[PDB]
């Protein structure tokens, strides 16, 4: 999932986008992926209970 | 091949171990997001061969100690890693 | 009656950056999320045992 | 005449290898069980090109041998020509005024014009020949499939055949016929000339979401039309 | 050493008996390889820019470039540039 | 027999194996 970014591949963004413009896209991906992992952990905790 | 190598295939940056592929790539195929939405294989721009892209071994390292109060000796466990590579 | 579930472990760095040298440094700015997730999953695994 | 397309008209949408997986793709596809116009070769009408055309033919003597695309008979419309030959297929965006009826391979029915793109490739050659044409993004994509054999129920996927960088504007298209020892003129009556028996079908693509099943050998083996 | 890593993870100079997940292990690449096409002829962008004449806005000119090496550094030789903005790609990264 | 069943995700084995539970 792109999470609103230009692409879901980090290498692509770091290749054709400058650091000033690549940083925002990387942050957009990172927040979404961290949120997904946290949701997974919360569901795992509930199912473990 | 068979060595964990950093590669750049026509701008396709990545790191992994390249090995002979058994995929039945048709002539119009250039790369394969074969299984589980992963770029399993890529076509060689020069030899036109298909190479499987595998991410070279990783794993979590766990440390076993009897306690600093007892001894400083330590044992280390490499989770999910075959001993031939540590 | 189920008694236990699978013991899952996740490498947050690899999952978020997919083993890319660039954003691995950037992910450090987000703090101790990785430690939280690892501790929660380890607790779940020990609970299964 | 009208007939339904059954499950035909599916093609590889991405040119990316996938095996032993179910993949969902949203692209221009021919909806399942759609009514497709049915014609008999024994001139065949010019038909609209709304958002992509699915073309199929069935014959045993190679009567249909080309296609033409454009917006009007005027040479200034940047028309498209695809014609088969004894040894090769010729593709040209040659913006030439076309006769009132297709020629009968009488081997040509186009006038002189100044033109920009030309290409010769290996020929695209009881029969069941399937074609798909798309031009929405500055390209003209062709997918094809040949199998021995109304349209049969057998499921099959059309592989990508060629990709023309042409950026012409298309709204209507017509097919080309063949006839032995046939006279030709810029205009002719409906009687035409004697020719072999052949049939072909035309379908229109629509934006649809499909679930494609990829087998072990990277071949699409079945599909589902979500909105059907 | 592993004991120091465990101490840092626990944030204590004394470690109790047990098994601790401290860090992760990954094999680093042994070498770097670049694979690209074997073509050698440069693109005609330089000739296009320095053409004897240019088309008008009405009935403008279109050309498609293929099968050539696009060394964009040639374009930098022209001084009196008024616009060089690019969308989707940073100009410095075009070479790669 | 009746019940049946990277990108950074792995499964750790249980301490007690099926033989010991048996
Ligand atoms: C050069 O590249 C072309 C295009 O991929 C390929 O067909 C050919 O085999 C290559 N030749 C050599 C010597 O690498
Ligand atoms: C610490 O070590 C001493 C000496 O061996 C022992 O008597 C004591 O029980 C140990 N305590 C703990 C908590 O390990
Ligand atoms: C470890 O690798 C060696 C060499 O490939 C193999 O012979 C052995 O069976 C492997 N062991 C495990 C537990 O995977
Ligand atoms: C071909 O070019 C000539 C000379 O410019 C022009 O008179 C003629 O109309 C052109 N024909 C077409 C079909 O564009
Ligand atoms: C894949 O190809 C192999 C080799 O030709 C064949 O044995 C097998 O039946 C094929 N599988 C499918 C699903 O077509």
């Amino acid at each position: 999932s792109k999470f609103g970014a230009i692409s879901s591949v980090l290498n692509d963004i770091f290749s054709r986008l400058d650091p000033p413009e690549a940083e925002v896209q990387i942050d957009r991906l990172i927040t979404g992926r961290l949120q997904s992992l946290q949701t997974y952990v919360t569901q795992q905790l509930i199912r473990a209970a | 091949k068979n060595k964990c190598v950093n590669f750049n295939f026509n701008g396709l940056k990545g790191t992994g171990v390249l090995t002979e592929s058994n995929k039945k790539f048709l002539p119009f195929q250039q790369f394969g997001r074969d299984i589980a939405d992963t770029t399993d294989a890529v076509r060689d721009p020069q030899t036109l061969e298909i190479l499987d892209i595998t991410p070279c071994s990783f794993g979590g390292v766990s440390v076993i100690t009897p306690g600093t109060n007892t001894s400083n000796q330590v044992a280390v466990l490499y989770q999910g890693v075959n001993c031939t590579e540590v | 009656l189920p008694v236990s579930m699978t013991k899952t472990s996740v490498d947050c760095t690899m999952y978020i950056c997919g083993d890319s040298t660039e954003c691995s440094n950037l992910l450090l700015q987000y703090g101790s999320f990785c430690t939280q997730l690892k501790r929660a999953l380890t607790g779940i695994a020990v609970e299964q045992d | 005449a009208y007939t339904n397309s059954f499950t035909r008209g599916v093609y590889y949408p991405d040119k990316v290898f996938r095996s032993s997986v179910l993949h969902s793709t949203q692209d221009l596809f021919l909806p399942f069980f759609s009514n497709v116009t049915w014609f008999h070769v024994i001139d065949n009408p010019v038909l609209p090109f709304n958002d992509g055309v699915y073309f199929a033919s069935i014959e045993k003597s190679n009567i249909i041998r080309g296609w033409i695309f454009g917006t009007t008979l005027d040479s200034k419309t940047q028309s498209l020509l695809i014609v088969n030959n004894a040894t090769n297929v010729v593709i040209k965006v040659c913006e030439f005024q076309f006769c009132n009826d297709p020629f009968l391979d009488f081997r040509v029915y186009s006038s002189a014009n100044n033109c920009t793109f030309e290409y010769v490739s290996q020929p695209f050659l009881k029969n069941l020949r399937e074609f798909v044409f798309k031009n929405i993004d500055g390209y003209f994509k062709i997918y094809s499939k040949h199998t021995p054999i109304d349209l049969p129920q057998g499921f099959s996927a059309l592989e990508p055949l060629v990709d023309l960088p042409i950026g012409i504007n298309i709204t209507r298209f017509q097919t080309l016929l063949a006839l032995h020892r046939s006279y030709l003129t810029p205009g002719d009556s409906s009687s035409g000339w004697t020719a072999g028996a052949a049939a072909y079908y035309v379908g229109y693509l629509q934006p649809r979401t499909f679930l494609l099943k990829y087998n072990e050998n990277g071949t699409i083996t079945d599909a589902v039309d979500c909105a059907l | 050493d592993p004991l120091s890593e465990t101490k840092c993870t626990l944030k204590s100079f004394t470690v109790e008996k047990g098994i601790y997940q401290t860090s992760n292990f990954r094999v680093q690449p042994t070498e770097s390889i670049v694979r690209f096409p074997n073509i050698t002829n440069l693109c005609p962008f330089d000739e296009v820019f320095n053409a004897t004449r240019f088309a008008s806005v009405y009935a403008w000119n279109r050309k498609r470039i293929s099968n050539c090496v696009a060394d964009y550094s040639v374009l930098y030789n022209l001084a009196p540039f008024f616009t060089f903005k690019c969308y989707g790609v940073s100009p410095t990264k075009l070479n790669d | 027999n009746k019940v049946t069943l990277f990108k950074g995700l792995t499964v750790l084995p249980p301490l007690l194996t099926d033989e010991m539970i048996a």
